[PDB]
């Protein structure tokens, strides 16, 4: 058995790990105080749920996780939270001031000064590790803290851990739920700067949530609580195959085997299903064709893009439930004929499944009902370059008049960077077009 | 704790100054004895930004009063909360500053600067993560004027990487004490454009005007125009002394609302203009705060575009009705924003309204427009300048015509910047 | 429609379905520009008091 | 009131469309680059579809449709029927594709006799591939308007809005070149304002080269005892159809974040057994000069308020 650490950084990794690790402890029926009943082995193992817990001789299960923010506010509420007995007080790493919305500010002039300290941190854990695979980072794209300290950590990891897998669970910044004008830059600056260090990123656009929210669960003016405990789900589905028994993704390395052929195009593009109200009254349940079919529509990606406009370099689906492999290729079978499915001509077009019995857990009272069978597909298609088209459009229109620029440069930053870093982007999209479109 | 420390000098400082007290302790459940009388804890969560805590768990206002003649702070002291504020911190001398930016900046000034710094620098020093310094002070006279553009370059030495922000009252011949005031006015925006991060430009001009044409009131006070200076003052503030979705501060302000450095002039605005039982509805609060009529800074945003506009509800309103009313009136007057900024107005609530209101709504304008109010100083600092007209009150106390021909200079680059963004 | 290695367990099942075939940086270097911000941070920073100390001595000579 | 930008200017007909609207009192243009609209009439080539649909509170509504020119770039419509088991299909020129696929092996294996045509006209394959662009057979023997013996291509304008509603304007054209018809000289082997108003006298047997439809089925009556719905218009609109429902699972937006609408401009050749022929689709048509005012005001109100409302000229298909 070998292990992962998560790492969460920013508010919105620390917030988003908040939701990940209630359902990690819902779904192996661990309680707020590290106790596992179902657990015989007290105080070790090698099981699949051990690749993510640690356990104490007491009988604790301790999360193989860190948090650091550059400000104390909201891991804070962690340490007094329903689960303060569940994380060992090292694992929460808090700073003074935060980053100020300042990629520069978290990665150059605060980030330098806590960056050893966190490694530090992060080597207890690596300690504790019989064959550790590596590391899955939270964070957004558009926080100060969350784009510049993690490319600061990103840049480290690949030093101190050479042999190790990343992976990225990065939040896209939507204006309708955002913070800060300068998130395209934040947003730029650091996917230049961690690409070479991340082996796959899970790209979630707030906008995507935030609708999904609205449209499925009904919910006018949907909370970082509705929006994050959705992101959950997502991630509990993609990192099910690790804490579980399994044989599709069973360690970091396959994520970028399965779903990465070019290195630099590591988007994979998620999309899930069915996400239902736990207020609508009569509701029927659905069927394994119907939410393979969800999978293909656009409303339910967690990035707005249009997939038949590109091709798929992979396709992953993983099932949580009441399904059996002959109702899905019944289903893939008539979805084949009726949708544009179009991949790269030097790959196969087809699909690695996996099925976990159980089906997904909710967190109580919450706002999802709970579902007999729901499905999460990875689709590495081209189609997800139009969000970086978005980014890219956005932050054009700022730094031809160097908007907001003077804020970097004080930090120490130079305006090399930022056209450096754009230029980048630029051939990023590039890639993605010598991939998925003909003469 | 991310506090703030507060600085009023002179007389129009000191008298906002001693209103904004007033209204936010009230906000805050604090009576004028410094005990807290409330009944929520959101008015205790974010209190350590402009209170300090007391040895009989009192709050005190982490305030500083700052004055040339005690005249104005005796009067504090005899006002409403004037017992709230801490004996030492108020910093006076004896002499008076005459109107005088030279007396403030140069001479009587600097004899009483360090007395001031060191009640500075024990405030301070008391903080675990001081943001900043938030300044009240009028430009056209001379202590609030000269001395305080004084105490802004001391406190930018001292502490450099602190964030310095004023709430600056602009001279109009409609509101006005003597006709060097353009002088003065000329010198301190030149240091204000080069020492603070943010400065709200309230106009004497535009709260007269809201005074008579449309509060009704024929001949207003500054007690009518220091009402509508305390309401924008809270609200420009709500989101510093409340807790909410956004962890709003004084440098994470600065980063959103200032592309360039020195386009930091903000227009304030508000609505419902008090001086009332049947609540402003969403739209209401909309129309009525962009209207140029609740502006608090005498420019037409029609003849300008913005750059960044920050706005705060107050009340129990329909969150989604706000999203609905913002962006209706901004794709019904987009000839008046950025196009090259994208989601440039931001906006926000808090469940909190302010005493005697049940909606309300404050706004944050980093507009060009305020370039009316640069050209407005700059043709009456002209208009003497040109016959070296009342100069002698000034080359008396060291000054040389030099130091007026570069701030004149300085003050028409800035409409010059300013006039260049209006056009992309 | 083929499907390959299908994997049966006790908690699920797991297979492929093919419907068509086809046809770092040092620390060093790291230290190197995260000091190199740091200077340029600290020249920025003497350039302010640089003009601040002319101040100074411009409000002694009035 | 609704907000709406333009962003290619030369365009014949959404200029008038542009015009129509402002005229309303109900729609504000904008800048080009100003990303607040509901409303685009986007640019011919590289429109930034990705871009579409994500502005909060803004409903979003395009004047073309992200892979329409599966059907309009001659290219790709041929390798569309040939691929597209929805075309199996009997009214589409024999046509290969060919480079400077390709297809010129298969090209030959009928050729025993045979004269085409090609650009982007021969009887011997070498005259044609120095060009080194589609390869068609010619219609050697099409229909013969008197007096004149004259050839003529049809023009159908049709409307798709956000909801895949297919409207065929009630008005089409015919371009006529009005000199006789002859065998080889080529002038009136192309019928149109590209090898007639410049080298083809201009207007001869009717006005503008453009016979309306009105009088097209009347000749058709006198001259042949029959009528432009039996003996074309019915082929026309089944062509019309299945271009058009082939595609719609490609393009269709109406799970999207946002919404297209289109004008295209089908063109179509009639033999002398009266049978109709599809030539070539275009995705960016101008009308003929007298119907803009009935189809351009036809767009504003199926197309553009139908999505935007405020305060029939088209056949469903
Ligand atoms: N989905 C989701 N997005 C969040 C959450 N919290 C913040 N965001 C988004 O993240 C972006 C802001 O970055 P933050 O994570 O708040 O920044 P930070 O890492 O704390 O960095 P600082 O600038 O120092 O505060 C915006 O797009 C927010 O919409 C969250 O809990 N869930
Ligand atoms: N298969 C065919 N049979 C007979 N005539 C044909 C033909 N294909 C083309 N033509 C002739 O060519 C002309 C049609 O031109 P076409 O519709 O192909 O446009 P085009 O090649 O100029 C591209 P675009 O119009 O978009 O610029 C007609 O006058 C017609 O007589
Ligand atoms: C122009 O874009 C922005 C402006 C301000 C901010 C935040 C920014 C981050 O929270 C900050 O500070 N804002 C803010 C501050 C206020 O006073 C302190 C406000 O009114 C009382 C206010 O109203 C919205 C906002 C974020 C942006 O993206
Ligand atoms: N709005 C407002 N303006 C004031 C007030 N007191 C003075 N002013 C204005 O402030 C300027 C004079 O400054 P003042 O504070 O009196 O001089 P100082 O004490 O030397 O700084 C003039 O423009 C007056 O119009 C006040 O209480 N409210
Ligand atoms: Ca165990
Ligand atoms: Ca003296
Ligand atoms: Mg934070
Ligand atoms: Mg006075
Ligand atoms: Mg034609």
């Amino acid at each position: 058995m070998r292990e992962c650490i998560s790492i969460h950084v920013g508010q919105a990794g620390v917030q988003i790990g908040n939701a990940c690790w209630e359902l990690y402890c819902l779904e192996h029926g661990i309680q707020p105080d590290g106790q596992m009943p179902s657990d015989k082995t007290i105080g070790g193992g090698d099981d699949s749920f051990n690749t993510f817990f640690s356990e104490t001789g007491a009988g604790k299960h301790v999360p193989r996780a860190v948090f650091v923010d550059l400000e104390p506010t909201v891991i804070d509420e962690v340490r007094t939270g329903t689960y303060r007995q569940l994380f060992h007080p090292e694992q929460l790493i808090t700073g003074k001031e935060d980053a100020a919305n300042n990629y520069a500010r978290g990665h150059y002039t605060i980030g330098k000064e806590i960056i050893d300290l966190v490694l530090d941190r992060i080597r207890k854990l690596a300690d504790q590790c019989t064959g550790l695979q590596g590391f899955l980072v939270f964070h957004s794209f558009g926080g100060g803290t969350g784009s510049g300290f993690t490319s600061l950590l990103m840049e480290r990891l690949s030093v101190d851990y050479g042999k190790k897998s990343k992976l990225e669970f990065s939040i896209y910044p939507a204006p309708q739920v955002s913070t800060a004008v300068v998130e395209p830059y934040n947003s730029i600056l650091t996917t230049h700067t961690t690409l070479e260090h991340s082996d796959c990123a899970f790209m979630v656009d707030n906008e995507a949530i935030y609708d999904i929210c609205r449209r499925n669960l009904d919910i006018e003016r949907p909370t970082y609580t509705n929006l994050n405990r959705l992101i959950s789900q997502i991630v509990s589905s993609i990192t099910a195959s690790l804490r579980f028994d399994g044989a599709l993704n069973v360690d970091l390395t396959e994520f970028q085997t399965n779903l990465v052929p070019y290195p630099r195009i590591h988007f994979p593009l998620a999309t899930y299903a069915p996400v239902i109200s736990a207020e609508k009254a009569y509701h029927e349940q659905l069927s394994v064709a119907e939410i393979t079919n969800a999978c293909f529509e656009p409303a339910n990606q967690m990035v707005k893009c249009d997939p038949r406009h590109g091709k798929y370099m992979a396709c992953c689906l993983l099932y949580r439930g009441d399904v059996v492999p002959k109702d899905v290729n019944a289903a893939i079978a008539t979805i084949k004929t009726k949708r544009s499915i179009q991949f790269v001509d030097w790959c196969p077009t087809g699909f690695k499944v996996g099925i976990n019995y159980q089906p997904p857990t909710v967190v109580p009272g919450g706002d999802l009902a709970k579902v007999q069978r729901a499905v999460c597909m990875l689709s590495n298609t081209t189609a997800i370059a139009e969000a970086w088209a978005r980014l890219d459009h956005k932050f054009d229109l700022m730094y031809a008049k160097r908007a907001f620029v003077h804020w970097y440069v004080g930090e120490g930053m130079e305006e090399g960077e930022f056209s450096e870093a754009r230029e980048d982007m630029a051939a990023l999209e590039k890639d993605y077009e010598e991939v998925g479109v003909d003469s | 704790m991310r506090e703030i420390v507060h600085i009023q000098a002179g007389q129009c400082g000191n008298q906002i100054g001693a209103k904004f007290w007033e209204v936010i302790s009230d906000e805050h459940g604090i009576d004028p004895t410094g005990s807290y009388h409330g009944d929520s804890d959101l008015q205790l969560e974010r209190i350590n930004v402009y209170y300090n805590e007391a040895t009989g768990n009192k709050y005190v206002p982490r305030a500083i009063l700052v004055d040339l003649e005690p005249g104005t702070m005796d009067s504090v002291r005899s006002g409403p909360f004037g017992q709230i504020f801490r004996p030492d911190n108020f910093v006076f001398g004896q002499s008076g500053a005459g109107n005088n930016w030279a007396k403030g900046h140069y001479t009587e000034g600097a004899e009483l600067v360090d007395s001031v710094l060191d009640v500075v620098r024990k405030e301070s020093e008391s903080c675990d993560c001081l943001q900043g310094f938030q300044l009240t002070h009028s430009l056209g006279g001379g202590t609030g004027s000269g001395m305080g553009t004084l105490l802004i370059s001391k406190i930018r030495e001292e502490y450099p990487d602190r964030i310095m922000n004023t709430f600056s009252v602009m001279p109009s011949p409609k509101v006005s004490d003597t006709v060097v005031e353009p002088y003065n006015a000329t010198l301190s925006v030149h240091q204000l454009v080069e020492n603070t991060d943010e400065t709200y430009c309230i106009d004497n001009e535009a709260l007269y005007d809201i005074c008579f044409r449309t509060l009704k009131l024929t001949t207003p006070t500054y007690g009518d125009l220091n009402h509508l200076v305390s309401a924008t003052m809270s609200g420009v503030t709500t989101c510093l002394r409340f807790p909410g979705q956004l962890n709003a501060d004084l440098r994470k302000l600065a980063v959103n609302m200032v592309p360039f450095p020195r386009l930091h002039f903000f227009m304030p605005g508000f609505a419902p203009l008090t001086s009332q039982y049947r609540a402003l509805t969403v739209p209401e609060l909309t129309q009525q705060m962009f209207d140029s009529k609740n502006m608090m800074a005498a420019c037409d945003p029609r003849h300008g575009r913005y750059l960044t506009v920050a706005a705060i509800f107050r009340g129990r309103m329909s969150m989604k009705e706000v999203d609905e009313q913002m962006l209706n009136v901004q794709n019904k007057n987009s000839s008046y924003f950025v196009e090259w900024i994208p989601n440039n107005v931001k906006t926000a609530v808090c469940d909190i309204p302010p005493r005697g209101l049940k909606m309300s709504a404050t706004f944050i304008g980093n507009s060009t427009a305020i370039q009316e109010l640069f050209k407005r100083i700059s043709e009456q600092f002209t208009a003497m300048f040109r016959r070296k007209a009342f100069l002698h009150w000034y080359t008396g106390e060291g000054m040389d015509e030099m130091e007026f021909t570069e701030a004149e200079s300085n003050m028409n680059d800035l409409v010059s910047e300013y006039q260049q963004y209006q056009d992309a | 429609m083929e499907v390959i290695e299908l994997n049966k367990c006790t908690s699920g099942q797991s297979f492929e379905v093919i419907l068509k075939p086809p046809s770092d940086p040092s620390l060093e270097e790291i230290q190197k520009k995260l000091e190199a911000a740091e200077e340029r941070r600290k020249y920025q920073e003497a350039e302010l008091l640089k003009h601040l100390a002319e101040k100074r001595e411009h409000e002694r000579e009035v | 009131m609704y907000t709406f930008v333009v962003r290619d200017e030369n365009s014949s007909v959404y200029a008038e469309v542009s015009r129509l609207l402002l005229a309303t009192g109900q729609w504000k243009r904008l800048r080009k680059d100003n990303p607040r609209f509901n409303l685009m009439l986007g640019e011919r080539n590289r429109l930034p579809f990705g871009r579409l649909g994500h502005e909060p509170g803004l409903v979003q509504l395009v004047n073309y449709y992200r892979g329409a020119d599966k059907l309009c770039r001659k290219a790709s419509l041929v390798k569309l029927i040939k691929t597209s088991p929805e075309l199996s299909c009997t009214w589409f020129p024999e046509s290969y594709v060919i480079y400077p696929t390709d297809e010129r092996e298969v090209f030959l294996a009928a050729y025993n006799g045979n004269v085409w045509i090609a650009k982007s006209i021969s009887s011997e394959a070498s005259e044609l591939l120095d060009f080194i662009h589609v390869i068609q057979k010619y219609l050697e023997k099409p229909l013969l308007l008197e007096p004149g013996h004259r050839k003529f291509d049809i023009r159908s304008w049709v409307l798709v809005d956000h909801l895949y509603n297919i409207y065929l304007y009630r008005e089409g054209v015919l371009r006529t070149s009005s000199e006789p018809y002859n065998s080889a000289d080529k002038t009136c082997h192309l019928t149109n304002h590209c090898i007639q108003k410049e080298y083809s006298n201009y207007g001869r047997y009717e006005e503008g080269n453009e016979m309306f439809f009105e009088e097209f089925n009347q000749y058709l009556m006198d001259a042949l005892n029959t009528t432009l719905e039996n003996s074309i218009l019915l082929q026309i609109k089944h062509i019309i159809r299945s271009c058009l429902m082939c595609i719609e699972p490609a393009i269709s937006t109406k799970h999207l974040h946002y919404q297209s609408f289109q004008l295209f401009g089908f063109d179509f050749m009639v033999d002398e057994e009266l049978k109709v022929w599809l030539i070539e689709v275009n995705g960016a048509p101008a009308c003929a000069q007298k119907l803009y005012a009935e189809l351009c005001q036809g767009i504003v109100d199926v197309a553009i308020s139908s999505v935007f409302p405020l305060a029939s000229i088209f056949i469903k298909l």
